[PDB]
């Protein structure tokens, strides 16, 4: 068939009518971004020749090709670690959440680390790690998955307990229904709207987080 | 180590910042040469409660440097002269 | 090691040039790496073969050099587009983007020329000397809920004030810095305090 | 079939007509000894970067 | 024969290293984007449209992934919109009144001022409006009273 772009939506425009929203949806969406690759190193001499000494004697006639290939692969290998360092190590303080999870009805158990798991991952992060399945060597990454999970846990604890203050300086504590009100005022909605409807916003946020986990568990 | 066998470095139980990266969380430093699991950051527990806030009473005007490359050396190679002269 | 980013580019370009110059010393399987030696030693039927081996080796070396030069040119172009974005948004204006123009709340920036590069001096505002206060979302007065227009309600233990969020400057909670929305029955954590009227 | 490797005992049970074993990358990683019908894994010798 | 094998394997290795360098440039661009999203969506609230999810961005949460990062963007989506009759200004006592932060709306008989992203009607007073000029200039100004506290 000839494809159809989208459903037609004739907006009811006139010169003296406006549409004002009377309600809201707290919507959580996923964005997946690759950060690093597998750090591969190739012994050029062993890949071309193995253990044959006559082959290496003939390979010395071509000069420093193997040195250039090894140096390019070394640059890629250190670039992957630099990429992981720039992405995840944006804080030099390892923050923790308080033991009591009283955030005014807001539930973060699906994104906070699970103490029962030995990998110290969140249930969402555990599901993400479950859903991913001759001179050649594979160099291990400099940051292990446990420390990357620790960095994300520190970022989550900072953005839950301290707002955006930890990203600009010292972590200044603030209650989460106040942090949320500040975010509401950042998008141009008054604080009262957040405070009056705080139970509904917390329920919508928890439902959206559960739908995120269900959608990740149900989509290959 | 998980990266391989390290000979000539004394393994310690303390955690420091990474000076020379070994890999798989192992780093080396000179103080003799020691090898250790890196420390991510200084530990900090934020004193969260549902009715307390922290308000700054002072400020620091901080100037930081950011170095960004713009161009390279403009190199041209005569291909015929390079191959053949 | 402060200027290592520019020196890395300079060292990579100089090392690529040195490798390309060094590749002329290789014979690539021929009898010699010097073209004049082959042309002065051999008849053209076999000098054609030796020169052909030298040509394909040097052409492979030159194509390799041009390939990483184009890759490094793409990287430097991306870095220069980033630098132009920082020049537009941090120097020619004040940016709300976090950590785009330095660590902290960005105030302004200064450009400085550098050999094959630019150095941005980011002047930023860092909060310091923080102090605990007891806070509330709203003030209950005369059956009405009062919310701060731009600040936040704080208490030093006995008295309630309203202050701006990034600096401690306590002021009397009045009708001029608060607004009224609803009663006190809905907001969780509302406290009782008087609201002054000028 | 010649090569260089460490020859260890293998848990792969060959069918009686099969003699060698290959992985995905078409490298001989399993073999049958012709003298005594036993299966041996061929692990590559442990070379590494210094 | 070994020279033929050497030049074939060297061409294969150069091809592999070249495509690995191109993929490394692509992954570096993606990682620079991911670091930008980490700085601007997680460590702060971003005004950039569709940079941190669809809708008005509230906050974001980072999650580690195998060779990657997953951002959970928590955003505000307006819903259940309603028609209202609107005017740019209110004419009162020969003066034009404009909303300080909101917008004038009418449900058919009465005029209110509300914030732009949520319906919260309030009485049009001098505290939420400001005066600029007379009623002869603004096109579409309507007559309504302005309460004084
Ligand atoms: C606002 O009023 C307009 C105009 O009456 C409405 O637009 C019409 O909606 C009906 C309902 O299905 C459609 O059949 C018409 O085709 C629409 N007209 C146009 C020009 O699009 C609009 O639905 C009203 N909005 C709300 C939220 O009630
Ligand atoms: C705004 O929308 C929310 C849901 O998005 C509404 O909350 C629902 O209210 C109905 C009836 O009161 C309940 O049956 C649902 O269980 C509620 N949903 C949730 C998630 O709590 C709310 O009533 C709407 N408000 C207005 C004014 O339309
Ligand atoms: C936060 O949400 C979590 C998960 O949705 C809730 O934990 C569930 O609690 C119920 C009731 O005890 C159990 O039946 C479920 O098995 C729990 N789920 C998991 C994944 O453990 C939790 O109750 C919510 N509230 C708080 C305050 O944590
Ligand atoms: C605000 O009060 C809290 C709680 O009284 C303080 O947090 C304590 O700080 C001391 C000193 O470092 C620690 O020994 C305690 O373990 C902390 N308690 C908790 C629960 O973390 C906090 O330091 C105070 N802030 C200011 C600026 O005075
Ligand atoms: C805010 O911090 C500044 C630091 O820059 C303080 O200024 C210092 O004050 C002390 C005490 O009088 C002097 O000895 C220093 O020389 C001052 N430094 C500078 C750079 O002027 C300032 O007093 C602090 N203010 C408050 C209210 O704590
Ligand atoms: C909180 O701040 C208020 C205002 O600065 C303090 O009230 C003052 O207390 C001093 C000390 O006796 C009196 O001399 C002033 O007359 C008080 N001002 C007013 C307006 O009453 C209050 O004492 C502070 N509370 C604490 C616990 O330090
Ligand atoms: C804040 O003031 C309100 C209003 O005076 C108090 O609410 C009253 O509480 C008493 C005691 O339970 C009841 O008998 C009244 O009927 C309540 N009045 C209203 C209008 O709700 C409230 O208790 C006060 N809170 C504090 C912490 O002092
Ligand atoms: C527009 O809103 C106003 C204010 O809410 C409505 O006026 C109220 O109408 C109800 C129903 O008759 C009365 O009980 C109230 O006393 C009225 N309030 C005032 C201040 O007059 C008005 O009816 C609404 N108009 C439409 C067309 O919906
Ligand atoms: C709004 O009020 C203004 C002034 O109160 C009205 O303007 C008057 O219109 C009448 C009829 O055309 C004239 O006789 C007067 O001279 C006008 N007065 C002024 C000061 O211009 C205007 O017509 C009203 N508009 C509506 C829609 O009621
Ligand atoms: C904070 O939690 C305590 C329980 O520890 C509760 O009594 C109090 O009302 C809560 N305050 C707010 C503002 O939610
Ligand atoms: C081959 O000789 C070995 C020597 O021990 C013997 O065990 C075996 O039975 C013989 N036959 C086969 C088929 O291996
Ligand atoms: C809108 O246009 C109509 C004609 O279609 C006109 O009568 C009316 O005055 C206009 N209103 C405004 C506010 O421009």
């Amino acid at each position: 068939y000839t494809m159809s772009l989208g459903a037609e939506n004739s907006v009811a425009y006139s010169n003296n009518s406006i549409a004002i929203p009377t309600n809201f949806t707290i919507s959580v969406t996923t964005e997946i971004l690759p950060v690093s690759m597998t750090k591969t190193s190739v012994d050029c001499t062993m890949y071309i020749c193995g253990d044959s000494t006559e082959c290496s004697n003939l390979l010395l006639q071509y000069g420093s090709f193997c040195t250039q290939l090894n140096r390019a692969l070394t640059g890629i290998a250190v670039e992957q670690d630099k990429n992981t360092q720039e992405v995840f190590a944006q804080v030099k303080q390892i923050y923790k959440t308080p033991p009591i999870k009283d955030f005014g009805g807001f539930n973060f158990s699906q994104i906070l680390p699970d103490p029962s798991k030995p990998s110290k991952r969140s249930p969402i992060e555990d599901l993400l790690f479950n859903k991913v399945t001759n001179g050649l060597t594979v160099l291990p990454p400099l940051l292990t998955d446990e420390m990357i999970a620790q960095y994300t846990s520190a970022l989550l604890a900072g953005t839950i307990t301290s707002g955006w203050t930890f990203g600009a300086g010292p972590a200044l504590q603030i209650p989460f229904p106040m942090q949320m009100a500040y975010r509401f005022n950042g998008i141009g909605v008054t604080q009262n709207v957040l405070y009056e409807n705080q139970k509904l916003i917390a329920n919508q946020f928890n439902s959206a987080i559960g739908k995120i986990q269900d959608s990740l568990s149900s989509t290959p | 180590t998980r990266a391989g066998c390290l000979i000539g470095a004394e393994h310690v139980n303390n955690s420091y910042e990474c000076d020379i990266p070994i890999g798989a969380g192992i780093c080396a430093s000179y103080q003799s040469i020691i090898a250790y699991t890196m420390s991510l950051g200084a530990e900090n527990s934020v004193a969260y409660s549902n009715n307390s806030i922290a308000i700054p009473t002072n400020f620091t005007i901080s100037v930081t440097t950011e170095i960004l490359p713009v161009s390279m050396t403009k190199t041209s190679v005569d291909c015929t002269m390079y191959i053949c002269g | 090691s402060a200027l290592g980013k520019l020196q890395d580019v300079v060292n990579q370009n100089a090392q690529a040039l040195n490798t390309l110059v060094k590749q002329l010393s290789s014979n690539f399987g021929a009898i010699s790496s010097v073209l004049n030696d082959i042309l002065s030693r051999l008849d053209p039927p076999e000098a054609e073969v030796q020169i052909d081996r030298l040509i394909t080796g040097r052409l492979q070396s030159l194509q390799t050099y041009v390939t990483q030069q184009l890759i490094r040119a793409a990287e430097i172009r991306a870095s220069a587009n980033l630098a132009a974005t920082k020049m537009s948004e941090c120097v020619l204006g004040q940016s709300k983007r976090v950590d785009f123009c330095g660590k902290g709340y960005h105030l302004m920036s200064f450009p400085q020329s550098a050999p094959h590069g630019v150095v941005f001096l980011h002047v930023t505002y860092v909060p310091a000397q923080e102090k605990n206060f007891t806070t509330a979302p709203a003030i209950c007065h005369d059956g009405k809920a009062h919310f701060p227009r731009e600040g936040v309600f704080v208490s030093n233990g006995t008295h309630w004030f309203v202050t701006q969020r990034n600096f401690y400057e306590p002021q009397i909670i009045t009708t001029d810095n608060t607004f009224v929305s609803g009663n006190c029955d809905v907001v969780i954590g509302i406290v009782n305090n008087t609201v002054y009227d000028p | 079939l010649t090569g260089t490797g460490v020859l260890t005992e293998s848990n792969k049970k060959f069918l009686p007509f099969q003699q060698f074993g290959r992985d995905i990358a078409d490298t001989t990683d399993a073999v049958r000894d012709p003298q005594t019908l036993e299966i041996l894994d061929i692990t590559p010798c442990s070379f590494g970067g210094v």
